[PDB]
């Protein structure tokens, strides 16, 4: 996915 | 009575292991009727509030995690059974970071 915190 | 606010995630524990939650929140601190103060996770998109905690002073800290590079991470940490939670700072600029922290701690240790 795009990161743990990004959208 | 809403004391402090900002847009922040929280995290969730799976096992062992620590995962951020990927939906929009707010953290706050809140005085209620009865005079005492509540640290508050809410969901942005539902205006669900997930997290309700009553602190009093000494109970708690709020500090940035400085080692994550991932996002802007903090944690609030309890020193009744070293509980922890963590927090996120979703606000696109970073400008308010240290000041929204700065005002946690303040409220909730040693309120004006």
């Amino acid at each position: 996915g795009p990161g743990s915190m990004t959208t | 009575k809403y004391l402090v606010e900002f847009r922040a995630g929280k995290m969730s524990l799976k096992g062992t292991t620590v995962t951020p939650d990927k939906r929009k929140g707010l953290v706050y601190i809140q005085q209620t009727d009865d005079s005492l103060i509540h640290f508050c996770w809410k969901d942005r998109t539902s205006g669900n509030v997930e997290d309700d905690l009553i602190i009093f002073p000494d109970d708690c800290e709020f500090k940035r995690v400085p080692q994550c590079p991932s996002g802007r991470v903090y944690v609030l940490k309890f020193k009744a059974g070293s509980k922890r939670l963590f927090f996120w700072m979703q606000e696109p600029k970073t400008d308010q970071d240290e000041e929204h922290c700065r005002k946690v701690n303040e409220y909730l240790n040693n309120p004006p």
